[PDB]
């Protein structure tokens, strides 16, 4: 197994997808970053998008 | 595919059970031996699903499956919409009986004769009183429903045994499906948004050392999985609480130490577990919110880039360390910070402006804390009939216009507060007194809604969710309600009450005790105090007479 490797991959990435959305702040991406678990680094990321928009 | 895809995912018997439970909700006023009919006739349909995919008819969509099945003005309407319909005319207080259970023999008999059938007519019945009960744990009770009767039915005394075993499943069930009502509402009145912060408050006090990403991820699911159930999407729903608690059983590790046991059980039984967990732990050193949410250069910059999420981010940092505040309370909180910054990200020095908002908690705090403590002083020296009584004439005065049934049933509901909560050490009580209100407050507001009778009940109904209870404990008595006429008839009794249970007895008692104060709104205090202690009592005279029992007409 390695999950972890996915978990990193899916933060850097989501951080690159929400930079490109127009997020600019370390708040976000720390929160990113402490997630621990892929479908939360997903999740989190939407509501993101959702509630930049 | 779709209805294939459930049936695969959920299994015969909980894909059998859940549409006989939608049904049910759906179309309350129709026999058992219809609905049981429709729903064999999609399961032979669905078993065929499976094998070969696509059937003619296998491509459908769910709703227009069960549409389609049930008319066999809502089944002239056209599609995404004659869904709508049904979900609609789904009511309440339904215009159906008391089940009063026949007998144990009688029921054991019927138990025997049918194991099957008999089961498959108790979610029937309890499905179709409560058409927004929670489909997913109604399953649950009902493998309660059936052990019971899998214990008792073959002892001497089966009544002895079955009966405090099956109050206590339709105490359960009470709570449960009132508790859910509440969901729908928040859900289908105020909407996505209010739901979720209800949800990231709850799991965060109760996951703490959750990070918010995992937070967000059951939020996110947990609001489909009641968007779903609440809409009756009832497979969907069923299968998507599966799932989630299928990803909280493979991350335990990543959000609560508390679950190994939970996750260590039945399917039924999983979720229900889950759903009950004592609050984790938090985490043994948690900083002050003062610096992300006060004193950060940054508040506004990243409030406006986000705000859902920056309240959100608040509403979970704060619950997180805050077992001890009810939910409603904490949506305050968020919602004070949040009234907060869009009047303070406007100002030419906002941090100078919002300097001071954990100020403003403190009062927000100290109202539910003071509150509920006199009200557990007044429990604590009246016990739970007169504080009931003590809350009929505090509602009933304070809202007379609302009907008298709706008083009854709401003061009740009311006062079981304090048996619930006052109990528990106060570092315990608000999450559980606060909670339970809310619960009450909703069925009042539901109730009332099919009638609207007064416009404070409404207002308070309406204006705002998380301030229903202080909204509502803010209302002074009515000074300008008429008193309705008297009717010496109300205010008699019958010879009936003497072979009635105490509880059905004293809901006589409330009910003529609600009647008096709508008559004589004004006089009171001892009064009513005094009027219920004759009343519980010419009753226990009238009944002990054995002298023809019309004793009761002559206290008339
Ligand atoms: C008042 C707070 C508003 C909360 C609604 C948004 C929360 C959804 C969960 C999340 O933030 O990922
Ligand atoms: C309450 C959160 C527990 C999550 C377990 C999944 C089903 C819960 C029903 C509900 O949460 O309202
Ligand atoms: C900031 C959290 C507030 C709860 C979310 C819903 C807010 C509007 C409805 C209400 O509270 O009456």
């Amino acid at each position: 197994t390695i999950d972890q490797w996915l978990l990193k991959n899916a933060k850097e990435d989501a951080i690159a997808e929400l930079k490109k959305a127009g997020i600019t702040s370390d708040f976000y991406f720390n929160a990113i970053n402490k997630a621990k678990t892929v479908e939360e680094v997903n999740a989190l990321k939407n509501e993101i998008l959702k509630a930049h928009a | 595919s779709e209805v294939a895809h459930r049936f695969k995912d959920l299994g015969e018997e909980n894909f059998k059970a859940l549409v006989l439970i939608a049904f049910a909700q759906y179309l309350q006023q129709c026999p058992f031996e219809d609905h049981v009919k429709l729903v064999n006739e999609v399961t032979e349909f669905a078993k065929t699903c499976v094998a070969d995919e696509s059937a003619e008819n296998c491509d459908k969509s769910l709703h227009t499956l069960f549409g389609d099945k049930l008319c066999t003005d809502c089944c002239a309407k056209q599609e995404p919409e004659r869904n709508e319909c049904f979900l609609q005319h789904k009511d309440d207080n339904p215009n159906l009986p008391r089940l009063v259970r026949p007998e144990v023999d009688v029921m054991c008999t019927a138990f025997h004769d049918n194991e099957e059938t008999f089961l498959k007519k108790y979610l029937y019945e309890i499905a179709r009183r409560h058409p927004y009960f929670y489909a997913p744990e109604l399953l649950f009770f009902a493998k309660r429903y059936k052990a019971a009767f899998t214990e008792c039915c073959q002892a001497a005394d089966k009544a002895a045994c079955l009966l405090p075993k099956l109050d206590e499943l339709r105490d359960e069930g009470k709570a449960s499906s009132a508790k859910q009502r509440l969901k729908c509402a928040s859900l289908q009145k105020f909407g996505e948004r209010a739901f979720k912060a209800w949800a990231v408050a709850r799991l965060s006090q109760r996951f703490p050392k959750a990070e918010f990403a995992e937070v967000s991820k059951l939020v996110t699911d947990l609001t489909k999985v009641h968007t779903e159930c609440c809409h009756g999407d009832l497979l969907e729903c069923a299968d998507d609480r599966a799932d989630l608690a299928k990803y909280i059983c493979e991350n335990q590790d990543s959000i609560s130490s508390k679950l190994k046991e939970c996750c260590e059980k039945p399917l039924l039984e999983k979720s229900h577990c889950i759903a009950e967990v004592e609050n984790d732990e938090m985490p043994a050193d948690l900083p002050s919110l003062a610096a992300d949410f006060v004193e950060s250069k940054d508040v506004c910059k990243n409030y406006a880039e986000a705000k859902d999420v920056f309240l959100g981010m608040f509403l979970y940092e704060y619950a997180r360390r805050h077992p001890d505040y009810s939910v409603v309370l904490l949506l305050r909180l968020a919602k004070t910070y949040e009234t907060t910054l869009e009047k303070c990200c406007a100002a030419a020095d906002p941090h100078e402006c919002y300097a001071k908002v954990f100020d403003e908690f403190k009062p927000l705090v100290e109202e539910p804390q003071n509150l509920i403590k006199q009200n557990c002083e007044l429990f604590e020296q009246l016990g739970e009939y007169k504080f009931q009584n003590a809350l009929l004439v505090r509602y009933t005065k304070k809202v007379p216009q609302v009907s008298t049934p709706t008083l009854v049933e709401v003061s009740r509901n009311l006062g079981k507060v304090g048996s619930k909560c006052c109990k528990h050490p106060e570092a315990k009580r608000m999450p559980c007194a606060e909670d339970y209100l809310s619960v009450v407050l909703n069925q009042l507001c539901v109730l009332h809604e099919k009638t609207p009778v007064s416009d404070r009940v409404t207002k308070c109904c309406t204006e705002s969710l998380v301030n229903r209870r202080p909204c509502f404990s803010a209302l002074e008595v009515d000074e300008t309600y008429v008193p309705k006429e008297f009717n010496a008839e109300t205010f008699t009794f019958h010879a009936d009450i003497c072979t009635l249970s105490e509880k059905e007895r004293q809901i006589k008692k409330q009910t003529a005790l609600v009647e008096l104060v709508k008559h004589k709104p004004k006089a009171t205090k001892e009064q009513l105090k005094a009027v219920m202690d004759d009343f519980a009592a010419f009753v226990e005279k009238c009944c002990k007479a054995d002298d023809k029992e019309t004793c009761f007409a002559e206290e008339g």
